[PDB]
């Protein structure tokens, strides 16, 4: 017969191998493909859809209320509303979102992110907030004067319930690692901070609720992509399921 | 869109014999094939064959059988049943090989006051078996035919219900007086010995028993008339009538 | 719903080849309508 | 070669009020199957044929390997054999019961397994020889016998612990098709029940086995047969009773019924 | 020689594999194919042929008589004649038929079925019966008023001995499983019921047989197909045959 | 077939001072995702699209083998089986949780390993048989059982110590796509909780295993499944709570939170 | 950044083939802008 | 290298197999065929005598 | 290359009543075989040629492997050899007896098997060397011998427990065809009976075997030869008496008969 | 009944090739009618 030289890798089984194997039921003719709404071709189609951030993650807050960052009438000027370290890596508010649990499956990322906030106060209650993205290098802005030096947006409460803060892809790299792995020093891939401040103040009519809220949503933008699939660390098993 | 009118009357004429019927159920031609002679390409035996024609290609009527209340069914092996009757039998005996088709006419008349249903089947290679392997008198009963002992199993371990896959007609008294089947030759080889191999088995089985508008009931017989068709014989020698 | 296979037999004899993937159209009429005077 | 034949479809129907056209009315006495179609019995909608029929084709039905033989080689003799039939095991035999004549090729695959006296698997590496012994050839008497030279008889040699042996066989009968059933006798001037229903043209001989050196452990041969390039003629009522013997159709037939019984025909 | 990489599946033997193997007798020239009536190409050709139902499966009825459902002169109105659960799966009257034992070899089915009944009474005996197919969802019709609400046919005894009830393919699926497997919950694939009733009554002349019969036959229709071959559960073996 | 689709780019932007065009202002009540692009929020430079999106494609996401079954064959019986689901192990199950309907083919790879009573590896060479037992086919009771003839059921035979066994399977459902989730009951006239969320159309049967000779040592089968030729419809909020049972979605839900907690929302 | 693969399947059935290397372009709008009166 | 799947029958030796094997003396050039009376091509030529 | 030659056919015949043409009448004295055909002796029908003749072709007849040698390697020496003839085993030798001259190529296949002192199979893995030792080359005396360097002699190395070794050989004779028979002497000025019927041109030498390391167990070599690319001349009356010796045609010839005897020529 | 094989030899020497599948037509006359003055 034809002389051959089987080499290394023979009989090895690679889970990502792209080989054609024999069909056990060669004559089987499957049912037709029918029409079904919502076909998805790329997980990136899902990443581009806004999901609510579990932003109110203060110790002691139990579900659903974790989805609403509180805003209230102040008695002080230039006050802070929120701080969030921009990470797609484990633990944080960002990690449980649609974009975040999608990142649990990949090891590298790139692209711009978008944050849309919706105000929940009464129609008569007003306010102006400042949302800021601070590129990396140092720590979280201490005051609003420092925060306004970065990429920001000034939001005015009105008939338009929401505002969008675009967190542009500002990296030296092209790609960042999604993990903050301490052993491999992945904090090298630090992406900065997003902070929220009172620009004016939340002011209400007499007797109105002195506390309202902000619902933060997040989605990936069109220039966003993921690389290298890996396993979710939060999906575990201690025994076979039955 | 209609199923009974001029298909009820029929006349078949072969050689010097003609059969008529005034209550038929059309004619069944097994597998849609009409009897035919062996092709030059399919053939193997080199000698020029004997083609008897009218002397053998005609209708033969066997002894009638009475349809009784405890009757289980009857059967005849072909060519066995006719191997010793008339000019057909003579040719079958004198030759080592035979090939041929059949024209079968089963008849059973009663009255509009009776009710009963017979299943008439033409079974190819009906190899039989009961709780034990059959003896010569059961496998090749000759003109007298045989009787089913286990009709539900069709004497072969299969089923009466699934036997409709074989060429057949029904003689349902409220509808018909008889059945007519035309059978082509069937075998896995071109020709074969008439005394050692039975190609077809004619089976008649009562499925709905004979009942009447009284308890007595006159003798109601079943008669079988059969005609060999498009026959040819090879390997002429002395006459040999059975495989015993 | 129309599986078209590759013939290709590396051997000399026809027996060596794999199973025929061709579909011949069925004709039940030899069994369903074996009557001479066909009525519909 | 393409397998794209489809099942039939359904076209739209409307109400009928006809004093002439009556398809619902049949006459089963003719031996003909019903002529009525869905469309003529109910108001039907349109359905485009989307279903295939290849898995019910004669080729697909028989085209897969099944156990047909299972000879055991003892350590004392180091030699067995197998009479070539497909009548030893019921599954394949019952599949063939659907037809009277079948013409086809066969693909044999042989798997060898060694065991201990207590029938537990053991490790054993030798070469075995499978030799086709056709009718008239001399049969081997020992593992030593000169008949194993295989001057004319074909042979296959493979390792006990190597991949399965495998080969194809053409349609071999002296006849023009094999017969699953035979209403006749095996010989002339003989009328013995043991020779009724026996068609010698279907028996091509034996397969003889031996190890190339006296066997240390048992060794069992499982012979699988794949029917391919199939042609079938004359469908039969299939086998309903169990098979008792290898060379005839006898059955037990105690209770004359096949399906289950129930209290009333008017309730489940 | 030519560098190669044998992979997983090497040396494995799959019974449904479609490979070409060496011919042991390469020079053999077989006998010619001769003409034989009745060539079959698809088992569906057989499925389309009517076979008799073992319908009279009442406890105590022994063979051949099991093939004839009894009909008799009634003394009551709107009376019932028969009930059958529409299943191609084991045990039932349907399973021993041609279509039924063919289903013993497959695991899924689809298509319309046809039932042709032939009356066996005397020429002078008359009657009108109602045959009904009830799509799934509930139980067997309790009375004729309930049964007539489904798919039905009214049969008139006359010169035409038989009638046909078409059981149309009315399924949500496309394909149904042939089994009623309790472990996998295949009763999910339930197909309904067929019931038979007296529309009028069987009336006879004086002295005539007060009991006659109906012979039920069943076949698959042209839009019928089977999928996935499996083994027959009723064809067993306790030892090698000899 | 080429996988060269790219991510979007960035074009240059300048200062805006408009009393009409305001893209920063949204209204999330509509259910629509934000319309704002980088360019409309900051002065941006030009960036040519250089990044690919193939690793996030539905095919690439599912197209790799994962453990789905792991039956253990005991030495006393020499036979086990596996109910065909992808619900026994969490990793693959959670990947599928992203979609409601999925249509695909599967590639199974089976790795066999022998061990001692203390679960340490041992050397053992035999041939095992994997047989597909569809719903309605009779199940094997012993290593001996006649059901292993495999007359119709397909089977795969491979060595314990040989390369992994492997084969492909078409899209088999009676449905037009498999459902990862089902808001309904398995049967009519039945309302049992054990039958809620159970869609029988997804269960194609069992895989039965045995050794061709009584087993000397344990033998464990690891079954890997690769989803290929994938079509997905209707994305879902993925599974966040751990899986407790194989046939339902119950979760523990003690602390109602998913992400980590912190002292203040104003500090890390 | 444009991996073009070789089709080639040595088997009869489509199921036997390897994974589809083709990239279909995504359309997020079914999920991002499911509103009737589309505004930008 | 080229992905392959050796199957059943591998390493088996069938006496009627029609395979091409390596030549042990590849450069050998045999003596010419000379004329000899009575060449036989089929054993059937003998059977007919 | 196509093998489609057919057997002859039969055409129709009629009655003859001729006083001149008489084909039934022969004269065997001429040495010629009968001229009568079926058609001229009986009224014959037409038969279209449907039978092939390839299985009786000289190539098909010899084209299959047969045992021709079976040397045994002892553990003490770890070396044997085989004189290259096809005269050691009767089956192939008798097939060749049909012809006087044969020109052909050969395909050798060697199967090695290890055994114990009691001739039972044992496991043994080594590499063996088969060396062609042509007339004039020095013969090896030990497993150690320098002759195994194989500087010019060709050699084949294979494992004891690996697939069979195999190779082809051209037509090697100094003659123009091998002779199955020789009515002459091997040497000039010599008239010894041991040298009568011995044609040295047919003896190409020996095959020497050894294990690459001293043998632990027996080891037997089965040498199979397949004659291919065959040319045959001058058919002979084949061998009827059994073969007693390897290098001559002596036979026992006790009872001067070949077929069976019977009581009368007029009854069976 | 006309087995046509594939030549194809992967080796340099003719000896390496498989058996000749070609059928040469036989001529029995060298043995059946070796007479000079041929009569029929
Ligand atoms: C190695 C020599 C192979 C020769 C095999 C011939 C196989 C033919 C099987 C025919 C089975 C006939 C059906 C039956 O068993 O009744
Ligand atoms: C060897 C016989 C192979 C038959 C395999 C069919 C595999 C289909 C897997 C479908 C998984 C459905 C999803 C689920 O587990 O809920
Ligand atoms: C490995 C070296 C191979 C050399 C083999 C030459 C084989 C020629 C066989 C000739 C047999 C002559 C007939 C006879 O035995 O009388």
């Amino acid at each position: 017969g034809l002389p051959t030289k089987p080499g290394p890798g023979s009989y090895q089984f690679m889970t990502t191998d792209e080989d054609c194997s024999p069909c056990i039921l060669p004559d089987f003719q499957p049912t037709p493909e029918i029409f079904i709404p919502g076909k998805v071709n790329n997980l990136l189609e899902i990443a581009q859809v806004e999901s609510i951030l579990e932003a109110n993650n203060r110790e002691g807050v139990e579900g659903v209320e974790r989805y609403v960052i509180p805003v209230s009438v102040q008695d002080a000027l230039d006050a802070q509303i929120y701080a969030l370290r921009l990470e797609l890596g484990g633990s944080g508010p960002l990690s449980s979102s649609l974009l975040g649990t999608l990142a649990k499956h990949y090891t590298q990322w790139s692209g711009s992110v978008e944050i849309t906030c919706m105000f929940t106060g009464t129609f008569m209650t007003t306010g102006k907030v400042l949302l800021a993205y601070t590129p990396p290098g140092g720590d979280m802005p201490r005051n609003r004067e420092e925060a306004m030096l970065g990429t920001h947006v000034i939001w005015d409460f009105g008939l338009q319930s929401s505002i969008t803060l675009v967190i542009p892809w500002i990296s030296a790299s092209h790609f960042r690692g999604v993990s903050n792995d301490d052993v491999l020093n992945y904090q090298y891939y630090a992406a900065g901070h997003v902070t929220i401040w009172y620009q004016t103040n939340m002011v209400i009519p007499p007797g109105f609720p002195n506390t309202a809220g902000i619902i933060m949503m997040i989605a990936a933008q069109p220039n966003f992509s993921f690389r290298i699939q890996k396993d979710r660390e939060d999906m575990t098993q201690t025994a076979i399921l039955q | 869109e209609a199923c009974g009118y001029s298909d009820r009357v029929a006349q078949l004429t072969l050689g010097n014999s003609t059969i008529t019927t005034q209550e038929a159920a059309n004619i069944c031609v097994a597998y849609g094939c009409w009897p035919a002679k062996l092709s030059d390409t399919d053939a193997t035996s080199v000698d020029k064959p004997t083609e008897p024609g009218v002397s053998a290609d005609r209708f033969y009527t066997l002894r009638s059988k009475p349809w009784q209340a405890d009757s289980k069914g009857w059967y005849w092996k072909l060519p066995d049943a006719l191997n010793n009757t008339g000019m057909f039998g003579q040719n079958a005996q004198f030759h080592y090989l035979y090939r041929g088709g059949w024209a079968v006419h089963v008849q059973c008349n009663a009255t509009k006051f009776h009710q009963g249903t017979l299943l008439v089947l033409a079974i190819p290679e009906h190899q039989i078996a009961t709780q034990e392997q059959p003896a010569f008198d059961r496998t090749m009963p000759g003109s007298e035919g045989g009787t089913f002992q286990e009709p539900f199993w069709l004497e072969d371990g299969t089923s009466l219900g699934n036997s409709l896959i074989y060429p057949h007609q029904w003689i349902n008294l409220r509808t018909n007086n008889s059945a007519t089947l035309i059978l082509p030759y069937v075998n896995a080889i071109p020709m074969d010995s008439a005394i050692r191999h039975s190609n077809w088995t004619l089976a008649i089985i009562p499925v709905a028993p004979l009942k009447y508008a009284a308890e007595t009931t006159p003798l109601v017989p079943i008669t079988v008339t059969i005609a060999p068709m498009e026959t040819e014989y090879n390997g002429l020698r002395r006459a040999i009538a059975s495989n015993q | 719903s129309t599986i078209n296979y590759n013939n290709i037999n590396y051997y000399s004899h026809a027996a060596s080849a794999a199973q025929n993937k061709q579909d011949f159209t069925q004709d039940p009429s030899k069994f369903t309508q074996p009557i001479a005077d066909v009525i519909k | 070669q393409a397998a794209g034949a489809l099942v039939a479809g359904t076209s739209t129907s409307t109400h009928s009020v006809a004093t002439d056209s009556t398809p619902a009315l049949q006459a089963a006495e003719t031996g003909a199957t019903s002529t009525a179609r869905d469309e003529s019995m109910i108001e039907t909608r349109t359905i485009v044929p989307t279903h295939g029929i290849h898995e019910t084709s004669v080729e697909s039905f028989f085209g897969r390997s099944s156990l047909v033989g299972m000879p055991l080689l003892a350590t004392g003799t180091s030699i067995t054999h197998w009479r070539i039939d497909f009548r030893e095991f019921v599954q394949l035999r019952a599949k063939m019961s659907w037809f009277t004549y079948m013409r086809f090729d066969v693909e044999f695959t042989i798997i060898a397994t060694s065991s201990t006296g207590q029938n537990v698997t053991t490790e054993q590496h030798t070469t075995y020889q499978v030799m086709y012994v056709p009718p008239g050839a001399p049969v081997p008497s020992n593992q030593d016998s000169f008949q194993w030279q295989s001057g004319c008889n074909p042979s296959v040699f493979a390792d006990t612990d190597g991949p399965p042996a495998q080969f194809s066989v053409p349609f071999m009968s002296s006849a023009n098709a094999y017969s699953t059933v035979y209403d006749g006798y095996a010989r002339f001037m003989d009328t013995d029940p043991d020779r009724y229903g026996i068609l010698p043209s279907n028996f091509l001989g034996f397969m003889y086995f031996r190890t190339l050196e006296d066997a240390a452990h048992q060794v069992r041969f499982r012979i699988y047969a794949k029917i391919k390039h199939t042609s079938c003629w004359i469908p039969r009522a299939p086998r309903q009773a169990p098979y008792k013997k290898r060379y005839n159709l006898v059955f037990s037939g105690d209770s004359d019924r096949i399906c289950s019984n129930r209290a009333s025909l008017t309730s489940y």
